[PDB]
RNA sequence: CCUUCUCAAACAUUCUGUUUGGUAGUGAGUGAUACUCUUUGGAGUUAACUUGAAAUUGCCUUAAA
RNA sequence: GUUCUUUGUAAAGUGCCUUCGAAGAGUCGAGUUGUUUGGAUGCAGCUCUAAGUGGGUGGUUCCAUCUAAAGCUAA
RNA sequence: GUUUGACCUCAAAUCAGGUAGGAGUACCCGCUGAAUAUCAAUAAGCGGAGGAAAAGAAACCAACCGGGAUUGCCUUAGUAACGCGAGUGAAGCGGCAAAAGCUCAAAUUUGAAAUCUGGUACCUUCGGUGCCCGAGUUGUAAUUUGGAGAGGG
């Protein structure tokens, strides 16, 4: 028994869904310290014309940045942020702007997937695969939003 | 005659000269000496007749001869009703003030009213005006130069009378200064409010100088643009005439197509405006990109079709102008009007003109993507197209609430709408 | 429609300069000869 | 950005989400010691707008002082005092119920390298700045001190006991006026 | 600015009315 | 002041491949790899002409 | 909850041309009359267009605990 | 002064055109209680608690001046 | 899975690299503080720094044809004001000494956390480099601090 803006939390998605949600986000890991570091001295070895880089974006501010320009596709919030007021409102913009979003639990196994110890957001903006993050998109919608 | 034989300025014969213009129109000739000589006048000059230069003459061999600087007033002040015909009026002047070390500047309604307030503080000497923003100007700009008045004019009064602004421009009138500044105003017609008005506002007695079947198609928002695309390429390699709402979105439209399609707007310059209309005309295989301001600059040559496709910048002039041109010529150009679906109110002025009327991606996106002029040129193009939209005056046919930013956008190739600040 | 403003970055559109800038100090340190490019590496690992 | 959000959130103070917030905080904070270690702040817009960075050499403590020399003034007294290798910049409210006030209090390390090669933070690292709140410098202690411009402050604007000396000195010149 | 009072309607509809407000 | 090796050969390459077609050179998907604008295009092909030829 | 049948021979001398065989498919929907056959028992073919991989019932255990 | 280096499609400035254009909340403020001032201000326990073309300081319809609730800085 | 991993939290090590007490005290800063108005924000007491400390670039002073960081002196002035009683007692303007402005929060580097602490081997050792380790995404660098500022031509 708490606010309504609070208890939104506690349902999240389900196993099936944000295993095929995490499966698909392992697909585009950013680039590790090390991958990038060895990819640019190569670059430089062969030095001494290239496709945009894709990969996932997780920083707080950056994907805040990215919401509310209705960029973003897909977002997931971690539910266990010690300052919940940092995530209290990310559902509600996201639905202001018709963004779709999926709470999934853990912050650190939202973190896992970027190379980061913990990770309180990770969002999409483009894509490789385009069916298959729509029909992700659809699942999440018809799995969370109509039924909470 | 030509502008050469007067006492003009060198610097403005030779912004005169580089425009490619050195005979002097009917109107012009008539009306560039007396208003030298600071006579008011009054007119019925039809749009495109020339008097836009022959206006801007005067005031701006006055300006060069008071040698005034910024600080010590604002010069001329040009109020005009529409804002296509303001950024054409603008972009006329500037190819004279090219050679002229006064400031210029504009204030166009729906425009960022912060950008236009921070402008006016530094003493524009000729500025570009519309009737609805200079209330809330003068009500809120604190420290505005309005005290010399160098010189007002209004233009297209009957237009003014349409839209409704007479009581914003008694209040203008009436804050205005009424000192031996100049007064003039031309409009297409003169009738008994505009005669009124003259009187209003001009001081001394006045050198009064003087000078079919309907085809369109219903088509979303977003459709638009593939709809008109795969019509020209059906009827490609022949000569037709495309009215463009905007100058910036008859530019994003010839660069895309660009990447056989020629482009005609009164942002460009002067010489290359009449080169690319010689071109056109005598290609026989042209198409040509274009606003209704720059073709009401003169008369339309035989052509087979006229594709409309942006609203036309006032229903009457339209209507009028294809009743003439359909007398003018013998192989009339059949015309193609785009209504959108929310926009079927429009078939009420169709009607009472009692003439017959006839029914007749991803691609470009990645481009829009992968290139920044592209995208540039295509957001510019929207914002235009939105801001002429506001700026009309049959708000029960056209509405931007009636129209979804999404379709549009997409129809422009962007996938979510761009930002703009329309006062929706 | 979206809220925020300041048009698209040229940068957006382009390669990262960082990138660029990056590159070209591994360029320098190796031609100052205190880098050694991973093929290099690959036969010193003997 | 979020930062603004947030702000925007805790303008609200009396929300019922706040509420529910501060009430398990104070709770949580009750079972542990008065002034312990902090992990991470809780008002991250409050901190980061009152110079805090997230960077090796900042660290945030939370310390309870009864309620009813300020509160504030007394927490940072008592975290400088327990914190005599750190340097008191500035603290903030996090907290408050009818028993206890809550003040979180963010200090920066000069002996850390990292700050010492801050150029934007190695001002601290001067001994003129040790202990800033024994002095009242911070930025409680300036309020407190009423340190301000106008005639609100001119009995106060700049030393409460310099003026007394001042306007009680007697100036003897070498020639008499 | 537009997307301050954005972000004001947002945080005024997540917080809802203060024990004082609720009183109207 | 003067170009780098690796700028004056990207120079070199856009002037053979467009020589003075400013306009043409801008829209080199795959030389003009930096989306300059015409003018530092044309500034930086001046400069190495009157420095080269 | 993985992922798709990636050339065989002969002649050729051209920095290699020709023949044979090798192409065994998500479904549903719309479609203006032509070649046929068993001629009642309905079956094989023939332009064109839509699509979320869309949809109501045609009588071998170390990919392990 | 003397000598080696720069470089990297690197970083800034000038005038013009163009599209945008954030601002310190248990804080200001009022109430009350202790305290200081020759100032009625400020300081301080606590109930409440403010807005963004908004807020503070001053007078005859308001007009004049700044943008507090962060910090550094030799003389 | 009648298991194995990600973190977060909490403890310990004769762990590695660091700092804190105290002394002195004329001046500086804060707290407290006597012998309802007066001795008094004094005497005494406690805590915290340096060669000076504090303050410092206005939510300022003024109602003028306006001045423009802080600080000290003369003047303002024993005036305004108050306790109208003994008595306390300012401040703007003016002249002089010396003058310096800046840094964060705030709008995406997302076409590349580009940032930084520590370990290791060298060198030109108040530091620099190659590699590794860790912090950082609940925000480390550059770009903006209202004098506006930012993406482009």
């Amino acid at each position: 028994k708490v606010p309504p803006t609070i208890a939104q939390f506690q349902y999240t998605l389900d196993r099936n869904t944000a295993a095929e949600t995490f499966k698909l986000f392992n697909k585009y890991r950013p680039e590790t310290a090390a991958e990038k570091k060895e990819r640019l001295t190569k670059e430089a070895a062969a030095v001494a014309a290239s496709p945009k880089p894709y990969a996932v974006k997780y920083g707080l501010n950056h994907v805040v940045a990215l919401i509310e320009n209705k960029k973003a596709k897909l977002v997931l919030i971690a539910n266990d942020v010690d300052p919940i007021e940092l995530v209290v409102f990310l559902p509600a913009l996201c639905k202001k702007m018709g963004v779709p979003y999926a709470i999934v639990k853990g912050k650190a196994r939202l973190g896992t997937l970027v190379n980061q110890k913990t990770s309180a957001v990770a969002a999409l903006t483009e894509v490789r695969d385009e069916a298959a993050l729509a029909k992700l998109v659809s699942t999440i919608d018809a799995n969370f939003a109509d039924k909470y | 005659e030509k502008f050469e034989e007067l006492k003009l300025s060198q610097p403005t014969l030779k912004a005169i000269e580089k425009m490619g213009f050195t005979t002097m129109t009917s109107v012009q000739a008539r009306t560039i000496p007396p208003l030298l000589a600071g006579r008011d006048v009054l007119g019925a000059a039809k749009t495109g007749s020339g008097k836009t230069l022959a206006f801007l003459i005067p005031a701006i061999e006055l300006l060069h001869s008071l040698k005034f600087k910024p600080r010590n007033g604002t010069g001329i002040i040009v109020i005009t009703p529409t804002r296509e015909l303001a950024l054409q009026i603008f972009g006329v002047a500037r190819e004279l003030m090219e050679f002229h070390s006064q400031t210029f500047g504009i204030v166009i309604g729906g425009a960022n009213r912060r950008q236009e307030a921070e402008k006016l503080m530094k003493g524009v000497n000729m500025l570009i005006a519309t009737p609805g923003r200079l209330l809330d100007h003068l009500q809120n700009t604190k420290g505005f130069v309005f005290k010399n008045l160098k010189a007002l004019i209004i233009d297209e009064a009957d237009r003014i009378l349409e839209i409704g602004f007479e009581d914003e421009m008694r209040q203008i009138i009436k804050i205005l200064p009424n000192e031996d500044r100049q007064s003039m105003l031309f409009s297409a017609t003169q009738t008994t409010k505009v005669e009124d008005l003259a009187r209003i506002s001009l001081r001394p007695g006045p050198l009064f100088i003087n000078v079919l079947e309907q085809g369109y198609v219903v088509c979303d928002s977003d459709k638009r643009f593939l709809l008109l695309f795969s019509f020209l390429k059906r009827n490609q390699k022949k000569k037709i005439i495309v009215f463009l709402s905007s100058c910036n979105s008859v530019k994003y439209y010839a660069e895309l197509l660009n990447y056989p399609v020629l482009e005609l707007h009164g942002k460009q310059k002067q010489q290359k405006r009449t080169n690319t209309f010689f071109e056109f005309c005598n290609a026989e295989r042209g198409i040509l990109i274009c606003t209704d301001v720059a073709a009401r600059g003169l008369d339309i040559p035989a052509v087979d079709w006229i594709i409309q496709f942006d609203p036309p910048d006032d229903p009457r002039d339209y209507i009028h102008r294809v009743g003439r041109t359909a007398r003018g010529t013998k192989g009339k150009g059949k015309s193609l009007m785009f209504l959108t679906p929310n926009e079927l109110g429009f078939l009420r002025y169709l009607k009472a003109s009692k003439v017959p009327l006839n029914e007749y991606q991803s691609q470009l996106e990645k481009l829009i993507k992968s290139n920044y002029y592209l995208h540039q040129t295509a957001k510019d193009g929207y914002r235009s197209y939105l801001q002429a939209y506001a700026s009309h005056s049959l708000k029960t046919v056209y509405q931007i609430d009636k129209l979804d930013l999404a379709k549009v956008a997409k129809s422009y190739g962007f996938p979510v709408p761009p930002k703009v600040n329309i006062t929706i | 429609m979206p809220l925020t403003a300041v048009p698209e970055p040229k940068r957006r559109f382009v390669p990262s300069k960082n990138e660029a800038k990056r590159v070209m100090k591994i360029v320098r340190a190796i031609r100052e000869g205190r880098i050694i490019p991973p093929k290099k590496l690959k036969e010193m690992k003997e | 950005g979020a930062y603004k959000y947030l702000e925007e959130l805790q303008r609200k103070k009396q929300s019922d989400v706040l509420r529910f917030l501060q009430r398990v905080r104070v709770w949580e904070y009750r079972q542990k010691n008065v002034i312990h270690r902090a992990a991470r702040p809780t008002r991250p817009d409050k901190a980061r707008r009152l110079g805090y960075k997230a960077k090796q050499g900042f660290v945030i403590y939370r310390v309870r002082v009864r309620r009813g020399r300020s509160l504030r003034a007394t927490a940072e007294e008592r975290v400088g005092r327990r914190a005599a290798n750190l340097r008191v910049l500035n603290s903030y409210w996090v907290n408050q119920d009818s028993t206890y006030k809550y003040f979180e209090v963010i200090l920066v390390d000069p002996q850390h390298k990292a700050i010492r090669r801050d150029a934007r933070y190695n001002w601290i690292c001067d001994p003129v700045h040790k202990h800033r709140e024994a002095r009242g410098l911070t930025a409680t202690g300036k309020k407190s001190r009423g340190i301000n411009k106008g005639h609100k402050f001119n009995n106060t604007k700049a030393g409460r006991r310099k003026t007394w000396k001042r306007q009680n000195t007697l100036s003897l010149w070498r020639y008499r006026k | 600015s537009n997307r301050t009072k954005f972000v004001r309607s947002l945080v005024r509809e997540i917080a809802g009315l203060s024990p004082y407000e609720r009183r109207l | 002041r003067s170009q780098s090796e690796r700028e004056e050969e990207w120079l070199e390459k856009l002037y053979k491949k467009h020589g003075d077609d400013y306009k043409k050179m801008f829209f080199d998907k795959k030389l003009n790899i930096y989306q300059q604008s015409e003018g530092d295009l044309k500034r930086r092909l001046l400069r190495w002409k009157k420095r080269n030829g």
